[PDB]
């Protein structure tokens, strides 16, 4: 019955290319996700998904290049510091941590995408939907 | 000569089947990733004194000769590990060959000797039970006269008679209760 | 260092020598043995895994409760056993599916595994945790005798899930022999099996022999004066095999068996009455006027 | 001005419509707000798809158009052509990825990858609506190329970027150039030297009036983008002037200090002065400062006094337009693979090992000899796929050449010494090439090569000989061989070079799973890589031959050939601007950015922030973090990702 | 609001004309000194902890001051009387919420000369109350309005 | 296309389209090379525009024409699984999108001129001789697929449901005669059991060809992995020698055509292939070389692996140009590794498949290689 929603947003240069590896190897996931693309990681930022979780996310994934691999060199570094306070400001908002999700992922790996995708979505479908939306229309 | 009419063209899923949930889909699906190599036989210890081929095994269960439950030679397989440490294709060999021996079990290739020892866990909850002798030995090294084990515990010998009834192997070794032996 | 002690069958019930020495060793390096109380086979993967993989996780899961339910890890002095409770243990908490079958049935008796119990093989324990050089520490009688090191291989592998490095050129149990002042002895093919794994040894006893035979003849041509063992299985397939091999094949060759807790016990000062050497198939006598 | 959106479902044949139901998703587009116009088509980007937009742009007035179909990184390009010869600004339009990001992923879930399909639609649409009219920018291009790596595939291309009339700037981190053909003493198909195709090139490399040979060097630093790359070259000392240098080696004769030569694998030795090769280019002297004593006997014979201790290395600073990666390789260490006992058995050899042993001019003068005793091995077997097709080394890639160069090998071993036994171990033999499978053919006809099919378990040594003994099952006898040999070679697979990580964050390029250098596409782009100027060539891209290489190192300068005779490259003008009228100059945006793009600035008597156009790259970092919003970055400005965020839920208004 | 803007927003109205807010953030009308090189945050202090420093900017010395991710008209009166800006006025016309554009921004500059190798977890641990540290004015307006229950 | 598995259109077509609109670029599309005089940089050709019997200016591509022609003819696109008009267009996405009429088979019956809006068709065009003077000339015409009728043992031409790969190509093409659908030429039916037979006119001293066809490996197995992804439940069997799978991604694409579409490999060259006479199934007689044993498996369908050989019109353009063939028949390099797109002739260069078997990636390398060289 019920399907989580989640909202995806990847760097144009290592985890958006990683989902299309994934693609392109028909390495099966989860319909869950929407993908937004964006140039680097260090384009996230809390106004983003905290926007995701108003419109309804269930869960909110991001992903960027490894530590040192950015392709605009540093940008992943700014956007690991927001994400680190972003998943505290959650909890204090009674939104489950885990309900958010960041990972490093490569241009080519798409094994990593697919099985990240896989965890992610279990993780949500066990958290169940998130009551944020229906408490905003009250 | 080898016509189609005498292959199962589903035999490699039905061991998958077998082998879901345990250890695993993942795990015993390996099989299809198998490139007949040999370097599982080359490393196997009992293919060097016996006509036991491992990559034959995999062979037979991708091309549907369903005979291989009816071999004497996948019951020569000691589990060694040495095939699934070194196959380059990561096909869990060891694993599928345990499955393979369940559905040899499932149609009856067992031996007395192991259905015995099956029994012998059962009735008095290990392989090896206690002897008088173990008594007498146990108690002249300082060792209790009777170890903390499940053949002195009624409670416990209970316990795995209602495991072993729910998971129906007393139905698979052919044990009966009211017997109190193998039948057959 | 707390562990709850799984005995299996084969040392409890018949060469229970390697229980006293045991004891005796692992309280001399620090380490507490608690009772399994209840436990029973592990089950013996040979027969069990081979039969049906359903019970022989459901049974394993059941023994690993018994430790849950105590609130310590599992601690074994045998390959089988190891092998048995390490990867029934790994398999629950890896395979969520696997997981929910054996609680459903654990659900009946009203057991219900969580995922908390760590095994764990005295050798292993030994070399990680206490260290090597504790052992040499409490050496009384330092042993100069040649010893055929036989890993067996359910101690090191599956290599991807156990984790205690090459199951191809090892190094642990040579440094544990080693520390009692014995020497291990390179031999042909050190790292093969017994013969007696997988059923093999009930179903076809022949094969088992040929491959024991091989494995007794290699260490005999590298100088050995014993063979050492960490698995009542493999020590039953040297000893009671070689009864087995001179009545089949009339070859003898009176090589003496331990198992490293008994080797380690002679080394702390141990009284041979307690290893319960006599009960042993080939006498240890002749190894003991070498010592 | 009130948008009108045109938008448009690919099938791509059945890769999109097979499991994402296509029209039902085209009808769903009809309902969103702005949508005047809704198609759907089996092929979008091929000539009846792309006439489709452009002519609906025409008649319906469109000023947006969404594209639901595979990757934009792999079509926006052509689609943005497209719109663009209709009148339409290719920054108003929009790629919905329904193919790799859905209908391959969601293959047995089609009633939810068609739901996902329509959100992702909806969510191109509502980024579409707020879409901005936007200006390539216009660049200009350094005519000069820059080459990394002086191996055969590196020399191709700098040979023909000279040859065309462009300056060329060709680094190579060793003495010589050659790289590991020089090591080779011949080569398959043909069995000519490898020096008699390789010599004469670096030869014409270094003499080329169009090409700046820097051997002995590593780049360092590279700064900018295509066309305008700033470069930082490390010529490193070889305390040893190469302008009085004369190649002679006389200093090396007298040299008390011996080294083991690298060019050789660790087999033979060479002194702390040395030169790679007798044939190396340049053909100049080097000093090994790790192992130099300063004893000063080389400089007593050294005639021009060219010899230098207090040489210092120089960094040269280069501009240039396009960077061509031709790095190359570094053989498998077999070690990992424990069974086979390399680097325990004295007589277990790599095959690269071999090449230095057979070659006419290698340490042993082209004598294959066993390591425990000096000895001609009469049984020699070779084991394939070492390192390769082996999930145990994570390596589940095939090298490609190992078939080949143990055929070729064996033959030259038959050549020198026919008595040899030799057995190949093998899985498939893969001669797949203009004159390979008769190669083959020509190993066991001609020269008696054997082949077993069968990967081999182990190899035990016989501590009283040496010999060795190769466990292995003949497949297609179904039992089981032990054979003994004198020596046992190893056919080693390729992986990428030691220095590759050092290269790739240089460049800032991508690697395959293989660990490889990642071309742009397979078939589409196969030398070009997702960062623009920056090519690949050689076996830095993937396991190949001589060829293939010599094949992409031509490839590879056309396609950078083409920024450098254009003069001018446009790039993406999704950089970030500061709004002047929102910026109370915190100074928050100034440190975020790598490259230094935004400055604090006085305009109006009031400090305000400002961005260097040049020199911001377009990450989307400091609009970000600006706290004021007063920084926007073009194409993903904060309005238009929170309607595309709206987009997954609902539609606007 | 201020007097004089509550007159010129109604003034405007009077006169037919369309009332405009001042669109920049606090740190123009701010009198604290701004580094030319940009902000850098070595440590977060809370307001009672160490000794603030009269001239240079609250933010660069730790504190959170929401200057920078509120608009300007009030003249800076909190950082002119020695304490840090709580935001009051609320965001600008380009933020819709104005705890997570400070929080971005907070994030960003913080361990920035450390970059690469600042902790990621020394921020979130050092504040205690973080719905209270950026939303005193503005929790019903952000994006997460509520703390679910 | 291999190893990506993206459709052959998705990086055709929009290379189709841009060389037909390129400043720079002169597409002669339906022309022939008649005549090459000169040498290197100073080349005199002499190109002839074929009649299409159609102004290409007034054509709209509308294919109008075509549905009310009635002569039918084989499609040679389609390989002789599907009939196209005598006036048509190759394939729907074809650059240039104009139509032709095939004089061969034109009655002028006048009805497609009816329906032509444009006015187009003009049966009294003649052809144009165009003279062109060029400094370098670049040869990149391809490949024929071998014809498998002379391998008699496997019944090509003689048994309905033996059909080559490229034949197969067309049947499982979603814009294919068949609309996608592998079916039996027999019955019209799906096969629910296929065999695929490797090294068909490769490898083979029978046929006087002793190479190998580089591709055929790697199709057979994305072959079958699209009809595992159309029809899950068919049963799948490639009989192969060598599984030569060697470039980039292609050993995995490999392993996960075993793994992940269950697709089954018999390491054995087939003896022969037999037609049941009452069901039009066929038996594949072959050694499993891995078991040691003889197999007689009955299949549905099955496709011969052909390779590669040169394209029929190769000898007339070897005489026109003046360039050389290797023992294998395609053009020879100058040197396989000293210039490997280059011919010993100067000015004259290569690239694709009529140098030598090999995939796609390849004769996209080679056409930029020979774009560096010329
Ligand atoms: C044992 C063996 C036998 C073979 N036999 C054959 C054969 O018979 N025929 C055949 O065609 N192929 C053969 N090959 C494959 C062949 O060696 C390669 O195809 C060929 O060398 C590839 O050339 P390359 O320029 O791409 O890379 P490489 O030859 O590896 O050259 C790389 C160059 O780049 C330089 N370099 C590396 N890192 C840096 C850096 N950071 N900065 C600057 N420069 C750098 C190196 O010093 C080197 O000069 C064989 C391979 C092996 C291992
Ligand atoms: C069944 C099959 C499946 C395959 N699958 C794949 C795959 O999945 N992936 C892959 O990479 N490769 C595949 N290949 C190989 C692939 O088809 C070739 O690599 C590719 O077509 C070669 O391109 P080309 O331009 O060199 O030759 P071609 O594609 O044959 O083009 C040659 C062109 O020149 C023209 N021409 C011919 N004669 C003349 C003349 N006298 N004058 C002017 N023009 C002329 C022709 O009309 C033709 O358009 C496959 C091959 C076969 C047979
Ligand atoms: S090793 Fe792995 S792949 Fe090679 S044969 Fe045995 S199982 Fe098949
Ligand atoms: S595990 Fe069984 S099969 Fe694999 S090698 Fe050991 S014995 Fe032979
Ligand atoms: S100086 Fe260093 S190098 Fe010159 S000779 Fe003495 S040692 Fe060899
Ligand atoms: S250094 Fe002096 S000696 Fe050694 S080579 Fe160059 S010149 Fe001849
Ligand atoms: S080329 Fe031959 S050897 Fe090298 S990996 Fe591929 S198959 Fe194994
Ligand atoms: S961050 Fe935003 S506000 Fe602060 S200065 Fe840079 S632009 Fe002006
Ligand atoms: S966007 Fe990225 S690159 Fe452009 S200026 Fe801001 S930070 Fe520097
Ligand atoms: S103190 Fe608060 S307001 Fe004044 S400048 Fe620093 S941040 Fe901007
Ligand atoms: S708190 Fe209210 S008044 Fe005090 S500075 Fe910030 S905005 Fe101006
Ligand atoms: S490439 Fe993108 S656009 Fe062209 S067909 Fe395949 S999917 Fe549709
Ligand atoms: S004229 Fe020739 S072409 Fe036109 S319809 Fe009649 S037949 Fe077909
Ligand atoms: S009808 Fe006239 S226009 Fe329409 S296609 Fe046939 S010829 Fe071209
Ligand atoms: S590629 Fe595969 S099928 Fe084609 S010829 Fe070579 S081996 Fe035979
Ligand atoms: S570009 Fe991917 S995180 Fe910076
Ligand atoms: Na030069």
């Amino acid at each position: 019955e019920w399907e989580p929603k989640i909202i995806g947003f990847c760097c144009n240069w290592c985890t958006y290319g990683g989902a299309d590896t994934a693609g392109v190897g028909r390495m099966q996931y989860p319909p869950s996700i929407r993908i937004i693309r964006v140039m680097c990681s260090g384009r996230i930022e809390p106004s983003l998904i905290l926007k995701a979780f108003k419109e309804g996310a269930d869960g909110v994934f991001v992903g960027g290049c490894h530590l040192g691999d950015c392709h605009y060199d540093s940008g992943n570094y700014k956007w690991q510091r927001r994400v680190m306070m972003l998943y505290e400001l959650l909890e204090e908002l009674g939104i489950e941590k885990e309900r958010l999700n960041h990972e490093w992922i490569s241009a080519s790996e798409g094994e990593k995408f697919q099985n990240t995708m896989k965890d992610f979505y279990n993780k949500i479908e066990a958290l169940g939907p998130c009551k944020l939306k229906e408490e905003l229309d009250k | 000569m080898i016509y189609s009419s005498d292959l199962n063209k589903n035999l490699a899923s039905q061991i998958i089947e077998a082998g879901t949930p345990i250890p695993g889909d993942d795990v015993v699906s390996s099989l299809k990733a198998c490139y007949q190599c040999g370097t599982c036989t080359g490393s196997c210890p009992s293919g060097r004194r016996t006509s036991y081929r491992t990559r034959k095994v995999i062979r037979k269960a991708l091309l549907g000769m369903d005979d291989v439950l009816d071999s004497d030679d996948i019951w020569k397989c000691t589990t060694c590990y040495t095939c699934y440490e070194r196959c380059p294709r990561d096909v869990k060999v060891t694993e599928i060959i345990k499955t393979i021996r369940n559905l040899a079990a499932q149609k009856g290739n067992m031996a007395k000797a192991h259905k015995m020892t099956a029994m012998y866990v059962l009735k008095y909850g290990h392989a090896v039970p206690a002897n008088k002798n173990t008594a007498e030995l146990r108690k002249s090294i300082g060792l209790s006269e009777k170890a903390p084990i499940a053949q002195f515990s009624e409670k416990d010998l209970n316990e795995m008679n209602t495991l072993i009834k729910e998971l129906g192997f007393d139905e698979l070794i052919g044990f009966d209760w009211e017997k109190g032996a193998l039948k057959e | 260092m707390k562990y709850a002690f799984f005995l299996g069958c084969i040392m409890p019930n018949r060469y229970a020598g390697v229980e006293a020495a045991t004891r005796t060793v692992m309280e001399k390096l620090g380490v507490e043995l608690v009772d399994m109380t209840g436990a029973s086979c592990c089950p013996a993967p040979g027969v069990f895994g081979s039969f049906d993989q359903k019970t022989w996780l459901t049974l394993a899961a059941r023994n690993l409760c018994i430790a849950e339910e105590m609130g310590v890890d599992i601690v074994t002095v045998c390959n089988g056993c190891y092998g048995s409770l390490f990867e029934a243990a790994h398999l629950l908490h890896d395979n969520k599916e696997a997981l929910n079958f054996v609680n459903e049935k654990l659900d009946k008796v009203g057991k219900e595994y969580k995922g908390n119990v760590k095994v764990r093989h005295f050798a292993e324990l030994i070399y990680n945790d206490i260290g090597v050089d504790k052992i040499a520490e409490k050496v009384e009688r330092p042993l100069n005798i040649n010893v055929g090191v036989h890993y067996g291989c359910h101690f090191l592998k599956p290599t991807d899930v156990k984790h205690l490095g090459s199951a191809e050129r090892p190094v642990m149990l040579d440094e544990i022999v080693e520390a009692t002042g014995a020497k291990s002895v390179p031999y042909a093919d050190k790292m093969m099996c017994c013969g007696a794994g997988g059923g093999v040894r009930a179903r076809e006893l022949e094969l088992s022999l040929d491959m024991t035979n091989e494995k007794i003849e290699n260490m005999i041509k590298a100088g050995a004066d014993c063979t050492v063992n960490v698995c009542p299985f493999c020590h039953l397939q040297f000893d009671r095999g070689q009864i087995e091999i001179k009545e089949k094949f009339g070859k003898e060759y009176n090589f003496p068996v331990l198992h490293l807790s008994q080797l380690l016990g002679l080394a702390m000062g141990m009284d041979p009455k307690d290893l319960a050497l006599s009960v042993h198939q080939i006498s240890v006598d002749p190894l003991l006027k070498k010592i | 001005e009130e948008p009108r959106i045109g938008v448009y479902v690919c099938h791509c044949g059945v890769n999109i419509g097979g499991t994402v139901d296509c029209p039902d998703v085209t009808e769903f587009a009809k309902t969103l707000k702005n949508v005047v116009v809704a198609r759907d088509y089996k092929y979008m980007c091929a000539d009846p798809g792309q006439e489709m937009i452009k002519k609906d742009i025409k008649e319906h007035n469109l000023n947006r158009v969404v594209v639901a179909a595979c990757s934009p990184r792999l079509h926006e390009p052509t689609f943005r052509r497209c719109v663009a010869e209709a009148g339409l600004n290719p920054f108003l339009f929009e790629f919905a990825n329904i193919r790799e990001h859905c209908s391959w992923v969601h293959m047995h879930e089609k009633e939810k990858a068609t739901e996902k399909a329509k959100d992702l639609v909806r969510m191109a649409v509502a980024k579409a609506r707020l879409l901005e009219p936007l200006e390539f920018i216009k660049v200009g291009v350094t005519q000069r190329a820059l080459v990394i790596g002086g191996g055969v595939a590196g020399i191709q291309t700098a040979l023909d970027l000279g040859d065309m009339g462009f300056e060329t700037i060709l680094v190579e981190k060793t003495p010589s150039v050659g790289g590991r053909m020089a090591q080779l003493d011949k080569t398959f198909p043909t069995n000519d030297c490898s020096i008699c195709i390789l010599a004469p090139k670096m030869v014409d490399v270094a003499k080329h009036p169009n090409v700046k040979l820097y051997a002995y060097s590593e780049v360092v630093d590279v700064q900018g983008y295509v066309g305008n790359f700033k470069v930082k070259i490390m010529k490193k000392a070889r305390y040893i002037d190469e302008t009085k240098c004369t190649g002679c080696g006389q200093c090396s004769e007298v040299c008390p200090i011996d080294v083991p030569n690298e060019f050789d694998m660790g087999i033979g030795m060479r002194k702390a002065i040395y030169k790679p090769f007798p044939q190396a280019v340049p053909a100049k002297y080097t000093i090994d400062k790790e192992h130099c004593i300063e004893c000063g006997l080389c400089a007593k014979v050294c005639g021009p006094n060219a010899i230098d201790f207090d040489q210092e290395p120089e960094i040269i600073e280069a501009e240039v337009g396009t960077i061509i990666c031709a790095i190359g390789y570094d053989a498998f260490d077999p070690t990992v693979r424990e069974e086979y006992g390399y680097g325990v058995y004295d007589n277990v050899v790599t095959a690269l090992e071999l090449e230095r042993m057979i070659n006419a001019s290698g340490p042993t003068g082209g004598k294959v000899i066993r390591l425990s005793d000096g000895q001609k091995p009469k049984r020699i077997a070779f084991i394939q796929c070492v390192g390769s097709r082996d999930a145990k080394v994570g390596n589940k890639y095939c090298s490609n050449v190992c078939c080949m160069y143990a055929m070729k090998n064996s033959q030259l071993i038959k050549e020198k010494s026919p008595d040899t036994e030799i057995d190949i171990y093998y899985m498939d033999i893969r001669a797949f090439s203009k004159g390979y499978e008769e190669f083959y053919e020509r190993s066991a006809k001609q020269y008696g090569i054997k082949f077993m099919r069968g990967r081999p378990s182990q190899v035990i040594e016989d501590p009283e000989t040496g010999n060795l003994v190769v466990r292995a099952e003949d497949t297609l006898l179904g039992e089981i061989l032990e054979k003994e040999y004198d020596l046992v070679v190893l056919s080693v697979g390729m992986v990428p070079t030691k220095s590759a990580d050092e290269v790739q964050k240089i460049l800032g390029i991508s690697r395959t799973p293989d660990q490889f250098f990642m071309e742009a596409h397979p078939k589409l782009r196969p030398v070009d890589t997702a960062t623009d100027g920056v090519y690949l060539a050689g076996a830095c891209q993937g396991p190949k031959d001589i060829p293939a290489s010599v094949a992409q190192g031509s490839a590879a300068a056309s396609r950078a050939a083409i920024p450098l005779a254009k003069g001018e490259v446009e790039v993406e003008p999704i950089i970030a601007s500061v709004d002047a009228e929102i910026c109370g100059g915190c100074g928050v945006c100034v440190k975020q950015c790598p490259y230094g793009a935004p400055r604090l600035v006085e305009k109006d008597g009031k400090v305000v922030a400002e961005v260097i156009s040049a020199l911001c790259k377009g990450c989307g970092t400091c609009p970000a973090g600006c706290p004021s919003g007063a920084l926007e970055q073009d194409h993903f400005k904060t309005i238009q990702l929170f309607k595309q965020i709206e987009g997954m839920f609902r539609d606007t208004a | 609001p201020n007097p004089e803007m509550i007159a010129e927003v109604v003034k405007a109205l009077l006169e037919g004309k369309e009332p405009e807010l001042p669109k920049k953030n606090l740190c123009e009308e701010c009198a604290r000194k701004k580094s030319e090189e940009g902000v850098a945050i070595e440590t977060i202090k809370r307001n009672y902890e160490g000794n603030p420093d009269p001239e240079k900017c609250l933010l660069e010395q730790g504190y959170i001051c929401l200057g920078i991710a509120t608009r300007e008209g009030c003249g800076a009166p909190c950082p002119s009387s020695g304490v840090p800006c709580s935001g009051c006025s609320g965001p600008t016309d380009a933020v819709v919420d104005q705890g997570a554009k400070m929080i971005s921004a907070l994030c960003s500059d913080f361990g920035i000369d450390n970059d690469r190798d600042v902790d990621p977890m020394i921020l979130p641990k050092s504040i205690k109350d973080k719905i209270g540290s950026f939303y005193k004015f503005t929790l019903p307006s952000a994006f997460v309005p509520i703390r679910l229950k």
